């Protein structure tokens, strides 16, 4: 008698969630500002 | 020894008592899917 290799159920669909019609974090246009800090006074920005 | 005699308790009734002892003789039989348990699912640990 052989205990074979464990199995596991095949996932039959995927579930996917998001938070929708969240706005563009802009990202791009904070960096490309061309008032640029030094590193004495690093500027600091939060996207959420 | 009084003379030739010694002083002993003798019984003159009695009754008979139970007791109880469990003697284990076997034990649950663990078996472990080394494979499983050390990667469950993931192919890049089955590879490991
Ligand atoms: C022996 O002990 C039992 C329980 O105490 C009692 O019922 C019985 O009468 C006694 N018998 C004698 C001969 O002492």
């Amino acid at each position: 008698v052989y205990d074979l290799s464990g199995f596991t159920v095949k996932p039959v669909a995927t579930v996917h969630r998001r938070i929708p019609d969240l706005p563009d974090c802009d990202i791009d246009k904070w960096l490309n500002n061309f008032n640029v800090p030094s590193p004495l006074n690093w500027e600091r920005k939060i996207f959420s | 020894s009084v003379g030739g005699l010694y002083e002993i308790k003798i019984p003159t009734n009695f009754t008979i008592v139970g007791q109880e002892e469990f003697i284990q003789t076997n034990s649950p039989k663990v078996t472990i899917d080394c494979s499983l348990f050390v990667c469950s699912n993931y192919a890049a640990c089955h590879d490991l």
